[PDB]
RNA sequence: AGUAUGAAAAUGAUUAUUUUAUAAGCAAUCAUGAAUAUAUUAUAUUAUAUUAAUGAUGUACCUUUUGUAUAAUGGGUCAGC
RNA sequence: UGCUGACAUGAGUAACGAAAAAAAGGUAUAAACCUUUUCACCUAAAACAUAAGGUUUAACUAUAAAAGUACGGCCCCUAA
RNA sequence: AUCAGGAAAAUUAAUGUAUACCGUAAUGUAGACCGACUCAGGUAUGUAAGUAGAGAAUAUGAAGGUGAAUUAGAUAAU
RNA sequence: AUAUAUUUAUUAAUAUAUUAUCUAUAUUAGUUUAUAUUUUAAUUAUUAUCAUAGUAGAU
């Protein structure tokens, strides 16, 4: 069938997988946040 | 103008960026502000910020209510009494003789 | 298909403005309205006069507006306490501003 | 299916309903405005209906009367504001044309609409009443209103009336009586003068209308003179 | 016609100014599944009950 | 009450922030040159001519003004009209501006009134404003005619993306233009042009059957006859 | 500013 | 993505001079009439500039090739890099 | 098939995306907005009441009202 | 019938209850979400008048909602 | 049943005109109908729309 609609929004999954805690509660996510801070990004995670 | 913005401090980062514009780009905003106000509203002096505004009497060499002579202008040689400060361009406003 | 070279200024201008069918025609068929000496189109009516007669019809056949008694005999304080004001959104503000997207017809010239 | 009537880019049902509605609205009101093609089609339909009702009144054959009445009903939407249209037709509209042989309507052209340049026109019934039970203007008779306005204009400018104005007056007067036409002209003059902000003198306008209608209804063959007719009608040698 | 003063397609949206934007802004009470509860620091008053109620301290 | 038009001081303020309402001959010439030019035109029938010793009133001195054709064109009465930001294209404006070529302003206004094109309303408004402008300048509207009329892009056209099918793309521009006009007088410009055309006609050489057509080609250094 | 001048002129007129 | 200025080109409309509705191809060079414009030594039988009367000659430019007008490659145009 | 910017040609060409609309009045302002009537279309929906989602887009700033018995969440309890 | 069918938090007495917080608009076979578009695509539930039928098929349509950023003519070849 | 006009010191029969043929209870929980009860709440002639032009015989 047709393609293009790969993003199916759901706040629960959005926050659980790309939220701030989802990254601050691990080694790798903490590194992502730290790298984004160093680059100076305004928005670290959803 | 219905905003409710006067009740909360939202978008602090953006507000600070707008309020702390770099000094070297100030003419960019000065141009739009000037060209977007009527003649009876605008003044021919550069708006100043806090770090250079005169905040003390010693900085304000003159205080409203004292006679002064005006020169280098259309009213050169006229004696007038400064009616008040400006607080926006660090200037004075005289009486009708000015 | 697809053009093979950019068409010259000459070719484009002669293709568009060359032929006489593509050219607007001087309107010769104008004459004088009998009800008013102004210009009008031949075998056509005059809009000023037609609209004037229609306006007369409107003023003489308009249905009386409906003003309910309970409302027309209601005090200003009660009107204020029952039917307070409200803020109009940008859409309704623009919609109410009507003289910026509606044009009235323009009177023609007096033919002498 | 080709050559009978305009299609108007509409299916059969939608076209027929459109024409029914246009005819019903023309009967309900007295003059309506719409695109030229729709005006022409609705004119055809309305004139056919008026002819059927005239026949229904005139015939003495009960079968024909009943069938004609049924057909008249068949071509109408008797609902809403037009629920008593059948009675209105048989009581008011049909009697107006008991002696006119066709041509119950007229289509007058108007400048195209600015939005899309679609030609516009006024579809109107001939010889509509100008006054109501209370002697106030009714809708319709736009042609009479324009004719009387032209007469006022000529009177104000102190110029003789035009041949076409007089011809149109003659056309209207053909199916009307002197006194009733006089009264209609007087009321129209009153309203038009009050609108145009010109003084209205009852005696002077009486005299002017009387002279105009005398010229209309009188007999006088000399219409000034024609050209010396550079061609002769000599017989064959 | 959505807006009677625009007869032709010019880029204006059904509503608003832009269809896109930042989505990493903090959440609030109006957004989330029925299970989402953020709160407004307005009630630390008492104890929830084992059944669902709430007893004020 | 008081209105803008009634307020006299306000109008003088407006005309101070712009230039005074007066014709080119009155605005661009020194007083003496103006007197010489006006007297020359009066003696010559309403327009300048190359060589005519002009006599100045209440004085015994005579002059002979000398001008370039640019000066001749610019000193004759004329009115300049500009439109506002019109939503259309140059290709659309030209269709009507080529009809309104050199017509009298009244005729052009009628044509715009009875045209089928959306641009006609704005063009007619501009022409009526120009007629009023000429009346203010001192010109009779029955004398004005459309010497020049043209259209130009007004700038800052807005571009937008068009999303075709199968990933394909396009760019849609929303063009705005402006229409400008220069109206002149049949009693000065056209008469002067007729005079010049008459002079050219009188200057035109006659056709001689056995004309002295020059023998083209170099001589060669020898007699060929 | 013009605001202050206008205000004090209103007050002066009232006085 | 500073400010001011901006007769920079590509591009559009209009006007002016000139040629053009029996004539056929890189649109140019030379030969040669004619119209127009300017010229404070045109004394003129003058000079210069603009312009498809007419005649002759003339197979875009780079790249890559033994070799290209080639119907082999690259280029819608201009400004900046 | 250099990069960016501006502007051209195709060209005022193709298109304007399943569709019923007509008068009178608001308004001598209207095909496109509002009202009334006529006509149609969806009707185990193009209706009603909701979940998720979303630039509040709504009948809006004077704005979406809960002790619970048809109130959900919150809270107790746990599955993956 | 076999295809053998979730986990987890215990009663009477005596006092006791001033009842916190958050959702609530509209859209939701869509112009208000996912599809670069006011995209004929994708998108979870319940009710879904009556007549007729075995039926939630098919015809109608009582209430409700709607009739659309394109219009008016013409209807050649195709 | 309303509105204009009377047959006595609201109103009866007419001239007509306008509007309507409803609602509400019972028959064990809900929806439909069916019949009772309540109410003025009707049975003949034409017409139209929708179903591929709804359908078949012509033209
Ligand atoms: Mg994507
Ligand atoms: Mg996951
Ligand atoms: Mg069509
Ligand atoms: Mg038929
Ligand atoms: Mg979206
Ligand atoms: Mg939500
Ligand atoms: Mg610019
Ligand atoms: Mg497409
Ligand atoms: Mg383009
Ligand atoms: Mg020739
Ligand atoms: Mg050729
Ligand atoms: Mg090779
Ligand atoms: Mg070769
Ligand atoms: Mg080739
Ligand atoms: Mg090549
Ligand atoms: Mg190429
Ligand atoms: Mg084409
Ligand atoms: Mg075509
Ligand atoms: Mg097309
Ligand atoms: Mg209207
Ligand atoms: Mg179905
Ligand atoms: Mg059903
Ligand atoms: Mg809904
Ligand atoms: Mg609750
Ligand atoms: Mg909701
Ligand atoms: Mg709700
Ligand atoms: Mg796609
Ligand atoms: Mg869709
Ligand atoms: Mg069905
Ligand atoms: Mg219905
Ligand atoms: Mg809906
Ligand atoms: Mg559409
Ligand atoms: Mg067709
Ligand atoms: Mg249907
Ligand atoms: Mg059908």
């Amino acid at each position: 069938k047709s393609r293009g609609n790969t993003y199916q929004p759901s706040t629960l999954k959005r926050k659980r997988t790309f939220g701030f805690l989802a990254r601050a509660k691990s080694k790798q996510g903490s590194k992502i946040l730290k790298r984004r801070k160093l680059k100076g990004r305004w928005f670290l995670s959803h | 103008s219905g905003s409710y913005q006067h009740l909360s401090n939202v978008g602090s980062r953006v507000m600070k960026r707008l309020g702390n514009r770099p000094k070297n780009f100030l003419p960019h905003s000065e141009k739009f502000i000037k060209k977007s106000t009527p003649e009876f509203m605008k003044s021919d002096l550069k708006e100043v910020d806090e770090k250079t505004s005169f905040k003390s009497e010693k900085e304000w060499k003159f205080i409203p209510g004292d006679r002064v002579v005006v020169m280098s202008g259309a009213s050169k040689g006229n004696i007038a009494v400064i009616k008040s400060f400006d607080k926006r361009t660090n200037s004075f406003i005289l009486d009708e003789n000015g | 298909a697809v053009p093979k070279k950019k068409v010259s200024h000459q070719k484009k201008r002669q293709k568009l403005y060359g032929p006489g069918k593509k050219q607007l025609k001087m309107i010769h068929h104008l004459n004088k309205c009998p009800s008013c000496g102004h210009y009008k189109r031949a075998n056509t009516l005059c809009m000023y006069c037609v609209g004037q007669i229609s306006h007369i019809w409107k003023t003489h056949t308009a249905k009386e507006e409906i003003k309910p008694r309970q409302e027309e005999e209601l005090s200003e304080l009660d009107q204020r306490v029952l039917y307070p004001g409200r803020r109009d959104t940008k859409y309704t503000k623009d919609l109410k501003d009507k003289d910026n997207y509606l044009e009235r017809r323009v009177r023609t010239l007096k033919k002498d | 299916t080709v050559g009978i009537a305009r299609k108007l880019s509409r299916d059969k049902a939608h076209r027929d309903a459109l024409l029914k509605n246009l005819a019903c609205q023309l009967f309900q009101h007295e003059s309506i405005v719409s695109t030229h093609a729709k005006c022409k089609e609705a004119s055809r339909v309305a004139e056919r209906i008026i002819t059927w009702t005239k026949r229904a009144i005139t015939t003495s054959n009960s079968v024909a009367q009943a069938e004609l009445k049924s057909q008249i009903q068949s071509q109408l939407f008797l609902a809403g504001d037009n629920r008593k249209l059948m009675k209105r037709l048989f009581s008011e509209i049909a009697p107006r044309y008991l002696e006119r042989p066709g041509g119950y309507t007229r289509v007058l052209r108007l400048e195209p609409r600015a939005n899309d340049s679609a030609p516009q026109s006024v579809l109107e019934l001939v010889d509509s009443p100008v006054m109501s039970e209370s002697h106030t203007v009714n809708r319709g008779n736009l042609k009479m209103w324009l004719l009387v306005k032209s007469v006022i204009n000529d009177d104000a400018n102190q110029l003789p009336h035009n041949p076409l104005t007089l011809q149109n007056l003659h056309k209207v007067a053909k199916f009307k009586a002197e006194a009733q036409l006089h009264g209609e002209i007087m009321l129209i003059k009153q309203v038009l003068l009050k609108e145009m902000s010109l003084p209205y003198d009852e005696a002077l306008e009486n005299e002017r209308t009387q002279a105009l209608l005398k010229e209309v209804y009188s007999s006088s063959l000399p219409k000034k003179t024609k050209k010396p007719s550079s061609y002769v009608m000599v017989p064959r040698p | 016609l959505t807006r009677p003063w625009k007869k032709y397609r010019d880029g204006e949206l059904f509503y608003g100014l832009s269809k896109v934007g930042n989505k990493r802004v903090p959440l609030t009470t109006k957004q989330g599944n029925k299970t989402m509860y953020k709160g407004t620091r307005a009630s630390g008053i008492g104890r929830h009950t084992k059944f669902g109620g709430y007893v004020i301290n | 009450s008081i209105t803008i038009e009634n307020d006299k001081l306000l109008q003088q303020h407006i005309i101070s922030l712009q230039q005074p309402e007066q014709l080119a001959s009155q605005s661009l010439l020194s007083p003496l040159k103006r007197e010489i030019y006006e007297a020359n035109c009066k003696i010559n029938g309403g327009f300048y001519k190359k060589d005519t010793i002009v006599k100045l009133p209440n004085s015994s001195e005579r002059y002979k003004l000398k001008l370039t054709k640019r000066e001749i064109e610019v000193l004759e009465p004329s009115v300049y009209a500009q439109s506002y930001r019109i939503k259309s294209s140059m290709k659309k404006a030209t269709l009507l501006l080529r009809l309104l070529g050199g017509l009298d302003v009244m005729k052009a206004i009628s044509q715009c009134h009875f045209s089928n094109k959306k641009i006609a309303r704005e063009v007619a408004e501009l022409l009526q404003k120009g007629v009023k402008d000429g009346q203010k300048l001192g010109l009779k509207p029955e004398d004005l005619y459309i010497s020049q009329i043209w259209t130009g892009s007004d700038g800052f056209w807005r571009k937008r993306v068009e999303f075709k099918a199968r990933t394909r793309i396009g760019i849609i521009s929303h063009p705005y233009i402006h229409v400008r006009c220069i109206l002149r007088t049949k009693s000065v410009t056209k008469r002067r042009l007729a005079y010049e055309a008459h002079l050219k006609e009188q200057k035109r050489a006659p056709w001689v059957q056995l004309g002295d057509k020059p023998i083209r080609g170099v001589t060669g250094g020898v007699y060929k006859w | 500013d013009f605001m202050s001048w206008f205000k004090r002129k209103k007050q002066e007129e009232h006085q």
